[PDB]
RNA sequence: CACGACCUCAGCUCAGACGAGAAGACCCGCUGAAUUUAAGCAUAUUACUAAGCGGAGGAAAAGAAACCAACCGGGAUUCCCCCAGUAGCGGCGAGCGAAGAGGGAAAAGUCCAGCGCCGAAUCCCCGCCCCAGGGCGAGGGACCUGUGGCGUACG
RNA sequence: CCAUCUAAGGCUAAAUACCGGCACGAGACCGAUAGCGGACAAGUACCGUGAGGGAAAGUUGAAAAGAACUUUGAAGAGAG
RNA sequence: CGGGCGCAGAUCUUGGUGGUAGUAGCAAAUAUUCAAACGAGAGCUUUGAAGGCCGAAGUGGAGAAGGGUUCCAUGUGAACAGCAGUUGAACAUGGGUGAGCCGGUCCUAAGGGACGGGCCUACGCCGUUCGGAGGGGAGGGCCC
RNA sequence: UGAAAAUCCGGGGGAGAAGGUGUAAAUCUCGCGCCGGGCCGUACCCAUAUCCGCAGCAGGUCUCCAAGGUGAACAGCCUCU
RNA sequence: AACUCUUAGCGGUGGAUCACUCGGCUCGUGCGUCGAUGAAGAACGCAGCUAGCUGCGAGAACUAAUGUGAAUUGCAGGACACACAUUGAUCAUCGACCUUUCGAACGCACAUUGCGGCCCCGGGUCCAUCCCGGGGCCACGCCUGUCUGAGGGUCGCC
């Protein structure tokens, strides 16, 4: 799905599927949808992906066959990413907190 | 103008006997 | 050389434009505090490339 | 040798000026520019040198279509419209 | 040479009053070369400026003209079209903002937060 | 050398034999106009302003 | 293709749009070292860091539980204090190291596919009529390999 | 046996971060070998084929009132 | 009450100045000489004469690369030209490069490098006459 | 075994075109006439002082032209421009 | 006599010290906006006299508009500026207008201001060929629709 968003640039990647298998190669299937076009404009309950922050969500891992490598959820087998990225999580137990008043 | 220092640019010495 | 391109020649007109004497009233405007040009270059002491 | 009877050799151009940044980085066999990576689409820079990030980063030239942009942001973007006349 | 006293003439007199002021700057460069005077060479940067207010009074007119032209028309050309940022112009419309599903309409409708208060 | 043939016809009004353009030193483009034998450069020179 | 329908696949400077680069302090996805420490050093540490690559926004990411808990039970996410230098990891050496509960800041919840009733009730384009908001056309399409309405774990 | 949730589809503000940018206020800070490399025609002059490296340099007086004029010297430069 | 709080040293950092010191030195490729002019000023500029060297694989006459106004005329003698200067490739003020038939432009050589395709998580890379439905000129009045 | 290509020409080929009794088609100017040829470089130095080596540096830097006498000589020595 | 050393006065060399500060540094707050409608960056050019910097783009040291209400300044000087009353000097703001070339850079390329094609307009040509000048266009990827097609790929009717 990031190397056809990429050859398609003026399309937002929305999901992919497995279609066929080898010993060589994997065979997928890539929906895309096209933010310009009326039909897709003018109906409220796809106007979320029209949206800016939406650019290139295939590669930020926020498709969903690419948000389950970055190891996310809720519970005591995803304590990594506790605060969204494992490197927010990171980031935040490695903070020295001076406060004011310490 | 010109740098402050610039780079400058053989005994062996064994007595034996 | 004699051989030049224009973007070169183009290069070569304007740094000769440059390296004009600072104007004398420039002088008088300015109370002697820009007396001489800084930027006046040498053919033979510097090189533009 | 390799000093003075060699400096007298020289007399062959191996960089040019550039057509994106106007620096005499073009490499003429190469066909590449070493400071701005033409003919790559691309930009070159690199974090290992904050001090050559800081000579080509955005603002320090003119700016001419950005300075306007910062000076209509400040009204909301105001187009169509003429101030009241006398 | 007037701002305002350009744009209650028309566009064969303007032009006449344009190429009426670009021979008299030509006149100026050829006494800048040959000596000319003071009373003559300060008289480039004012002809200099006064082209620039006829040019600008045609040039600001026939926009006018263009946009009363494309008035109305759902094809515009690019250059009279709200040029607010390149960010701006992809963002949806008043009319695809607005569009509320045949649910959540009547969701907002029966649904919708009320006004209240509590005593204590 | 055809521009500037066609713009000395009309701001004088006098034929050219051939122009001979030349880039200066400093950049600035300078062309040397041959008028026909029918006109003297001497008077065009006069009438414009450059004597 | 004798004459058509369809499927699949092409061509254009075809009508109208979109993507590229910049910046990159903060943010997201990968990739990834060694100086350094262990008084040597090879695992470890440095570090899921620097550098390298891609992608955004004024915030991003996360987010309405395949959760915590084992209690008289809590109830999306994010942030702060605490838990805590604790459980634990480690030539169990050097070193590393979270989380539930609890106290606070802020709090907002919801939409499809599927299930199947509604004569495709749906949508885009084109030509228009009225004052951003509503209609018309025995126009051209999309679509039954499924548009729209009701409806989603709280039934 | 009991407890708990319903995975492999989508959206969502506010609390949160901000050594970039635009516009502001402040300081038990530095005071021209200090503080940014840069208080000045500073990423400028300048060096390197190139990637890059990268300075020195603030102050007449309240007001130029910046020394008329005389004099020696070819003139700088002196004497009134 | 708060510190960027006390210097003789670190082949300390930056800036400045001494002894050495009117010292070393201005010693590669044969040579200068008389008179005159200009001038405040002449071994050194200019003119004339005399005597010499480079001796046509030149100390001659023209180009390529490179330099970029150094080219030319006039003026000045502060600085610079390691003595001097009435001189200069210095300084100041003006001027100067004219093409159908000189060269670039045009051709492909080595080679570089798109297109198809493949590859790379990626920025991109491999590859170059092979590989795609790659043919948008010519003709007969619609054929090829 | 000691280059490619642009470009130019000749031949083979006889598809076609030309007029019906004086011309026509066609002419590799076939004698001459008419019009046009844009853009860029162009000064100078090219080396014991205009290039490179921190410089007017005994170094380094690709070529063309090249006289008389002695002599085998583009050697050395001398002379003219 | 000189010369050398020491001390003080004065004068040189040198620049410390002190005083000054339109700079920096640090913290906090409000915003938080680039680009094929051609960005950042770069090149060249622009002032009567202008090298640099700053400001602008052949309308080039700024035009229009609005607010302000008498200047710009080195010397000029001259203002369709001033006795604004022939509605305005300057500055500020900046809703109009303009914005050369390279650059994601887009006809093909670029150590080349090199080499092209299509359409339209004016002139030379007036026998529409050719030449010159002007304007609008011609990159790659992809989406929707139109048009023109291709393959016994799957069929229908003959
Ligand atoms: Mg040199
Ligand atoms: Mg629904
Ligand atoms: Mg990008
Ligand atoms: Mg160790
Ligand atoms: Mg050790
Ligand atoms: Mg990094
Ligand atoms: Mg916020
Ligand atoms: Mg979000
Ligand atoms: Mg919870
Ligand atoms: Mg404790
Ligand atoms: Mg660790
Ligand atoms: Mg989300
Ligand atoms: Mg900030
Ligand atoms: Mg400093
Ligand atoms: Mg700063
Ligand atoms: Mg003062
Ligand atoms: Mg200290
Ligand atoms: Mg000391
Ligand atoms: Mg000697
Ligand atoms: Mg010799
Ligand atoms: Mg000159
Ligand atoms: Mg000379
Ligand atoms: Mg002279
Ligand atoms: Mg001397
Ligand atoms: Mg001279
Ligand atoms: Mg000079
Ligand atoms: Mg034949
Ligand atoms: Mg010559
Ligand atoms: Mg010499
Ligand atoms: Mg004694
Ligand atoms: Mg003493
Ligand atoms: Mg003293
Ligand atoms: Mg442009
Ligand atoms: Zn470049």
């Amino acid at each position: 799905e990031e190397r056809a968003g990429r050859h398609c640039g003026g399309l937002r990647v929305l999901n992919s599927y497995w279609v066929g298998e080898d010993s060589t190669y994997k065979f997928f299937e890539v929906i895309l949808i096209d933010t310009f076009h009326k039909a897709i404009r003018r109906n409220p309950d796809t106007q979320w992906i029209t949206k800016a922050v939406h650019k290139h969500r295939e590669m930020r891992g926020l498709t969903s066959a690419g948000k389950k490598s970055r190891g996310l959820g809720k519970g005591h087998k995803f304590h990594l990413t506790i605060g969204g990225s494992r490197r927010a999580a990171w980031k935040r137990r490695n903070t020295l907190q001076l406060h004011r008043y310490r | 103008v010109r740098p402050s220092v610039e780079k400058p640019h053989p005994c062996i010495q064994q007595p034996r006997k | 050389a004699s051989h030049k391109t224009f973007r070169i020649k183009r290069f070569l007109a304007k740094k000769q434009k440059q390296n004009r004497p600072i104007p004398q009233w420039i002088r008088m405007k300015t109370g002697n505090k820009i007396r001489y040009n800084s930027k006046r270059r040498h053919w033979r002491r510097t090189k533009l490339g | 040798t390799k000093g003075t009877s060699s400096f007298g050799k020289r007399r062959n151009k191996t960089h040019t000026l550039c057509r994106r940044c106007g620096s005499k980085a073009y490499h003429l066999q190469k066909s590449t520019c070493g400071k701005c990576g033409y003919p790559a689409k691309r930009k070159r820079k690199y974090n290992w040198s904050a001090k050559a990030k800081r000579r080509s980063t955005t603002g320090t030239g003119r700016m001419r279509h950005m300075k306007v942009v910062f000076r209509r942001f400040r009204n909301g973007f105001r187009e169509g419209t003429v101030p009241k006349p006398r | 040479i007037k701002a305002r006293d350009l744009r209650g003439k028309k566009k064969e007199e303007l032009l006449k009053q344009l190429d009426d002021l670009k021979v008299e700057l030509s006149q100026l460069r050829v006494a800048k070369v040959t000596g000319g005077a003071a009373s003559k060479l300060s008289k480039i940067r004012v002809v200099r400026k006064s082209i620039a207010r006829v040019l600008t009074v045609i040039n600001q007119t026939q926009k006018e003209n263009l946009r009363k032209f494309y008035k109305g028309k759902k094809y515009k050309p690019l250059d009279l079209r709200p040029k607010k940022t390149r960010a701006i112009r992809r963002q949806l419309t008043k009319h695809e903002e607005n569009l509320m599903t045949k649910k959540m309409q009547r969701k907002s409708r029966l649904y919708s937060i009320r006004k209240f208060a509590v005593k204590a | 050398k055809h521009q500037i043939k066609h713009a000395v016809k009309k701001l004088y009004d006098i034929d050219v034999a051939k122009v001979n353009t030349l880039i200066r030193p400093d950049g600035e483009k300078k062309a040397y106009v041959r008028l026909a034998p029918d006109y003297d450069a001497l008077d065009v020179a006069n009438k414009i302003g450059i004597i």
